[PDB]
Parts: structure tokens; sequence; C-alpha cells
């Protein structure tokens, strides 16, 4: 428990990288988060909007 | 300049698909221009078929 300042720095940088990776699963309003899935479902001009 | 049937006129656009757009005349996705059409039944039809 005494080393909490150093463990906190290790924890914060791990949590920031895990959050950055988990944001690849988000849609942001698109039909899918998987990029090849969009390109399989849709025509060229519609896929570009997604 | 070319002649086609009325149902096919709406195939002449950027990003479209259909037999004339597919196999006869393709516009690019970045097209800058205008597509003009007029019915020509009196000029281009013939009795027994043109």
């Amino acid at each position: 428990s005494a080393l909490g300042k150093l463990q906190d720095v290790v924890n914060q940088n791990a949590q920031a990288l895990n959050t950055l990776v988990k944001q690849l699963s988000s849609n942001f309003g698109a039909i899918s988060s998987v990029l090849n899935d969009i390109l399989s479902r849709l025509d060229k001009v519609e896929a570009e909007v997604q | 300049s070319f002649v086609i049937r009325g149902d096919e006129v709406r195939q002449i656009a950027p990003g479209q698909t259909g037999k004339i757009a597919d196999y006869n005349y393709k516009l690019p996705d970045d097209f800058t221009g205008c597509v003009i059409a007029w019915n020509s039944n009196n000029l281009d039809s013939k009795v027994g078929g043109n």
C-alpha cells in the first residue's frame, strides 16, 4: 500500500490504452463497427458515408 | 450523345448500377457535369421497330 503513487501511474497508462482499444468496438452512428462488414453490405457511395 | 429507353435514363448517374451503366456508359464517382435527356419517340421510333 505504501507504493500506491507508482502503482497508480502503471494503472492509469494501462486503463488509457484499454479504453483506446475498446473504442474500436463502437459504431459512432454507423451500421456496424466492423469495417469489412460495412464494405460487404453496402454500395460504394453509401459505404463511404458509414 | 446516345439513345436509350426511358426506364434506363435514371441509370446515367455517378454511383448508379444497371445494364447501361454496367456495360455501355459509366460515369465516375467524382463526376462534375450535367445529364440531359428528352423523349424522342417521333424521331427515333419506326413502324415495325427501329
